[PDB]
């Protein structure tokens, strides 16, 4: 509820919000598997702050 | 100057013609292509 | 083993303040979603692929 | 005040939709958070370009990437995010006018500033992350104008090439005769200068 | 004014005239003796070619310039290059003697099986060998000549690897002793 | 200690007039660049069309590479061939390169005439953004 | 293959085969609930994997300022002249340079390759 | 190039062109009818099935361009498979000229017996040296 996903929420009701963020991780990390969308670059500076 | 020509001496019947034709038809083809330009 | 190859390839998380990973179904059961179509339907967004 | 004007525009939150739509919309996120999805996300793009390049809800550091190939529009508005200046480009033309440069040069006793062309929509910020989604004009008296076109589809121009040049490195005269090597030790060693 | 332009890549926009104008004996040789100091610079292969479709169309034409043709291609197949892949220099020798074999069907035949069986006697690969004889047996046909068989026999036994090849194998054994 | 009593009677330097070639050098040099260029898009359009067939071992990627790679660098190697055609004997570029005290041919085929083909990790520049080397060039594009 | 789910708990369908009518039977597990399955397969993978880029092509790319447009390669369904080309550029890929073409035209997103 | 073939690992993963566990629990009439045809031709003889056979099928279909590249024959795929297991794997093969290089695998007459199938054909495909 606390630990996993803060950014997301802590509510009682955003645990649909965080089971919708990670269905969409798990998602990307299938489409990398697939390669239908392209590895992530730790280099590339839009990953920056 | 030298008269009639001697055809050449003929060792064989061809019974399909090379592919260098078929080159000719390909590389022909593809200059009317150029030509429609 | 010859089996967990035979099965193929599994998804796991190593969540924060866990020492061991755990499978994402597992997660997705600790959010309150038993129905796999329903978790799938986090996932997978179609099911035409 | 970006998701009080999701809320005011067509804007589905997560928990109001079933899942089957998801495929057949696009993913809307804020800072890395999904708030949701939207059916057609170039209108979504239009009026956030145009109220960024007005001011009205967004200030102008926010960062708007519209993802096609994905079907995502991912929106930041944190800290740490770093961006430059470009002057915006409509039909192949600037929409910098005569009228802004002559504004500029009376700029002392006029209050005509820089915060002006930012409020006019002519010139906006944008970062490394958006620059992807970015077809960019390095100089406008020869790309943007017609020719036999590398491309007819520019939505940015540079104001000026130069600005890539650090603090320390734009002291080079001529620093594009010069093996690069020569430009980094330069640069290092005009930090120890005297003076 | 296409061999002098050098811009050329509409070679292929001009093998019509290039051809109707090679009919010209004259032209043929000026033709001849272009392509030669263009292919034979350094360098000259980074193509998918074409003067060598050329050179079958003034062979095609002309008996005459058979000995030249063929003088050009053996310095062609002679000839060492470096920066060409190992395989890509394989596959443009086989170029090469498949227009020796275009050559070869116009009845140049002896000259050119005698150079062949020279350069196997006296280092080049024996596959390209094996590939000559191979593109040689797809088209002939019987009957035959005696100098014919006296040039390709002998060199039909140093391989073993291969159906033309028996039947002409029968052919020349009961016919051409 | 003789040879630099005779070189204050002689003297020795370099200047901007010595990195100058004829005009009709920089025309040759022209010329030679567009073919290059002209060559690489037959290329790059022949491997478009799926006309570039693979080399043996080789992937399309790595034969298209190997292509363009060979082009450029033989017409860099004619352009600097020509650069050293067009020098003087009192170029001091010459002088110092051929007494081999400092610099090379390359050094002079670069200063004058062509600078040449970057390199990373023995590649051309790589894709830092999504299918781009930079936002001023359009997405899938492997000109020089 | 047909993937599908427990009508009565949402869980997967398993394949199974009766050895008194032999037919696939595609029956849930933690409910005993059991289907009548029909495919006669149960597990196809193409290692050659040459997929159809058309299919992960989508139509809203003709949207994109950054793709080059070309003017030579007319539409199918409504002829219109600019058409947005590029390179798919996925995984099981980096052999193919073929161009994919999608027509530029609102609400025709007409896609092909050559 | 000959030798050079002799050399390099081969595996049915480089040569195989894609894999099918169809269910066919009746040998005679298959549930492919291009399985079909030339199973008619080859279980004309019954062989090793009139024991019994397993219910399962394991169709798998091979590149010929890799064949004919590693100059490989089926039959000696075959024999090559069937050292590897014995009587466990019994391999039906479609005659090689045809367009798709066929091959059904089923389980020995003694005989998991459907998730076995996978075990077998994701040990095959890369442990297996051709
Ligand atoms: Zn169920
Ligand atoms: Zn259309």
């Amino acid at each position: 509820q606390k630990e996993m996903l803060p950014h997301v929420g802590v509510s009682d009701f955003c645990e649909t919000k965080k089971a919708y963020f990670l269905g969409y991780m798990v998602h990307r990390l299938l489409l990398a598997a697939l390669g239908r969308r392209e590895l992530d670059d730790r280099d590339h500076y839009g990953n920056k702050r | 100057l030298a008269g009639p020509l001697t055809p050449p001496v003929k060792h064989f019947q061809l019974k399909r013609k090379p592919k260098s034709a078929t080159l000719r038809a390909e590389l022909l083809q593809k200059s009317t292509e150029t030509a429609q330009q | 083993g010859a089996k967990k190859s035979a099965i193929g390839q599994r998804i796991v998380a190593t969540l924060p303040y866990i020492k061991q990973e755990v499978p994402i179904i597992i997660v997705f059961r600790a959010l309150g979603f038993v129905s796999d179509r329903d978790i799938l339907e986090h996932i997978i967004y179609d099911f035409e692929d | 005040p970006i998701l009080e004007f999701l809320e005011e525009w067509s804007m589905e939150n997560l928990e109001e939709i079933s899942p089957a739509a998801i495929a057949d919309a696009t993913k809307i996120f804020v800072n890395g958070c999904w708030v949701g999805i939207h059916k057609d996300p170039e209108q979504l793009m239009n009026t956030l370009r145009k109220l960024r390049r007005q001011m009205d809800i967004i200030v102008s550091e926010v960062s708007m990437i519209r993802d096609i190939r994905e079907r995502e529009i991912r929106i930041y508005t944190d800290a740490g995010r770093i961006c430059r200046p470009l002057l915006i480009v409509e039909k192949q033309k600037l929409l910098l006018k005569k009228r802004h440069i002559d504004q500029l040069k009376e700029r002392e006793y006029n209050n005509y500033s820089w915060q002006d062309l930012v409020a006019s929509g002519v010139v906006e910020y944008i970062d490394t992350l958006e620059e992807e989604t970015v077809m960019l004009a390095m100089t406008p008296d020869d790309l943007q104008e017609k020719e036999v076109a590398y491309c007819s589809t520019y939505t940015h121009c540079e104001i000026h090439p130069s600005m890539i040049l650090g603090v320390c490195a734009s002291i080079i005269p001529f620093p594009d005769h010069n093996q690069s090597p020569r430009n980094t030790y330069q640069s290092a060693m005009g930090k120890q200068a005297m003076g | 004014n296409l061999c002098c332009n050098e811009n050329a890549s509409e070679l292929v926009a001009e093998l019509s005239t290039l051809y109707q104008c090679i009919r010209f004996p004259v032209v043929a040789m000026g033709v001849l003796k272009w392509v030669d100091w263009t292919v034979s610079e350094p360098r000259y292969f980074q193509l998918q070619p074409v003067h060598l479709a050329l050179l079958d169309e003034i062979s095609t034409c002309h008996q005459l310039l058979h000995p030249q043709v063929l003088q050009l291609l053996v310095k062609l197949f002679e000839t060492e290059h470096s920066q060409l892949d190992v395989m890509e220099q394989l596959e443009l020798k086989k170029t090469l003697l498949d227009r020796m074999v275009h050559l070869l069907s116009r009845g140049y035949v002896l000259p050119v099986v005698s150079y062949i069986r020279k350069c196997l006697e006296k280092d080049t690969d024996i596959s390209l060998i094996r590939y000559f004889v191979t593109e040689v047996l797809d088209v002939i046909a019987p009957p035959y000549t005696s100098d014919f068989v006296q040039l390709f026999l002998p060199i039909l036994e140093n391989d073993s690897i291969a159906d033309p090849v028996t039947e002409f194998i029968a052919h020349c054994k009961s016919n051409f002793i | 200690t003789v040879i630099n009593n005779w070189l204050l009677i002689e003297g020795h330097t370099i200047g901007i007039g010595d990195s100058i070639a004829d005009s009709k050098t920089y025309q040759d040099i022209q010329n030679t660049i567009k073919k290059a260029k002209q060559d690489v898009i037959e290329v790059i359009e022949k491997a478009h069309n799926n006309e570039l067939e693979p080399t043996p071992g080789n992937t399309l990627r790595q034969t298209f590479e190997n292509q363009v790679n060979r082009i450029l660098n033989d017409a860099r190697d004619k352009t600097g061939s020509s650069a050293q055609k067009s020098l003087s004997e009192y170029n001091n570029f010459k002088s110092m390169v051929v007494s081999g005290a400092k610099g090379s041919k390359i050094n002079i085929s670069q200063v004058i005439a062509v600078v040449g083909q970057q390199n990373v990790e023995g590649k051309r520049i790589p894709f830092g953004f999504k299918h781009r080397t930079l936002p001023h060039f359009i997405k899938d594009d492997y000109g020089p | 293959v047909g993937i599908r789910f427990c009508q009565e708990c949402n869980n997967m369908l398993y394949p199974k085969e009766d050895k008194e009518n032999r037919i696939l039977l595609y029956a849930c597990r933690n409910c005993d609930y059991q289907q009548e399955a029909d495919n006669s397969c149960i597990y196809v993978n193409k290692i050659t994997h040459e997929v159809d880029e058309l299919t992960q092509i989508i139509a809203d790319v003709s949207q994109d300022p950054t793709l080059p447009r070309t003017e030579d390669h007319p539409c199918q369904k409504c002829g219109h002249k600019e058409a947005v080309f590029f390179q798919s550029h996925s995984a099981r890929a980096e052999d193919a340079m073929r161009l994919y073409y999608v027509c530029t035209a609102p609400h025709c997103g007409h896609r092909w390759t050559e | 190039k000959d030798i050079l073939c002799r050399l390099e690992h081969t595996t049915l993963r480089k040569v195989t062109a894609n894999t099918a566990i169809y269910y066919d629990p009746n040998p005679q009439s298959t549930v492919v009818a291009e399985d079909q045809e030339w199973v008619n031709v080859y279980y004309e003889m019954p062989d090793f099935d009139v024991a019994r056979i397993s219910p399962w099928l394991l169709r798998v279909e091979l590149d010929r361009k890799h064949m004919t590249d590693r100059k490989l024959t089926m039959e000696q795929i075959a024999e090559k498979i069937n050292a590897g297991f014995g009587d466990d794997l019994n391999c039906i093969f479609n005659d090689d000229n045809a367009e798709k290089l066929v091959l059904r695998i089923r389980i020995m007459n003694s005989d998991d017996d459907d998730v076995f199938l996978r075990c077998i054909e994701s040990n095959m495909l890369t442990d297996m040296t051709l």
